[PDB]
C-alpha cells in the first residue's frame, strides 16, 4: 500500500526487435470504459508519463 | 535493393559444430575471435547473449 510511485530500485528487460524504419514525431493513447445506456463515455483512471 | 532500412531478407547461415576443452577459433552470431571454450558455472539472464 502506498499513495505514489515506490521508494526503490528496478532495471527493466528488453521485450522486441521491431526492426520498424518510421519517422516518428508524436503520441497518443487511450482505453476508457463505454457503455450502451448513455452513449460514448469515459472511465475514472490516471496513467503516468515521462 | 538495400539503401538504409536494416536487411530482412538474407541467405542461410552455413554453422557447424561446436568444439569444447581445445583451442578453436569462433564466431557466434558475427562474434569472432579465438580461444578455449569451457563450461561456465555462472549465469545470464535470459535475454542475454555475450
Amino acid at each position: 500500500l502506498v499513495r505514489d510511485l515506490p521508494q526503490g530500485f528496478s532495471a527493466l528487460e528488453p521485450l522486441v526487435d521491431l526492426p520498424i524504419g518510421i519517422n516518428i514525431t508524436r503520441f497518443q493513447t487511450l482505453l476508457a470504459l463505454h457503455n450502451s445506456s448513455s452513449g460514448w463515455t469515459a472511465g475514472a483512471a490516471a496513467y503516468y508519463v515521462g | 535493393e538495400l539503401l538504409h532500412a536494416p536487411a530482412t531478407v538474407c541467405g542461410p547461415k552455413k554453422s557447424t559444430n561446436l568444439v569444447k576443452n581445445k583451442c578453436v577459433n569462433f564466431n557466434f552470431n558475427g562474434l569472432t575471435g579465438t580461444g578455449v571454450l569451457t563450461e561456465s558455472n555462472k549465469k545470464f539472464l535470459p535475454f542475454q547473449q555475450f
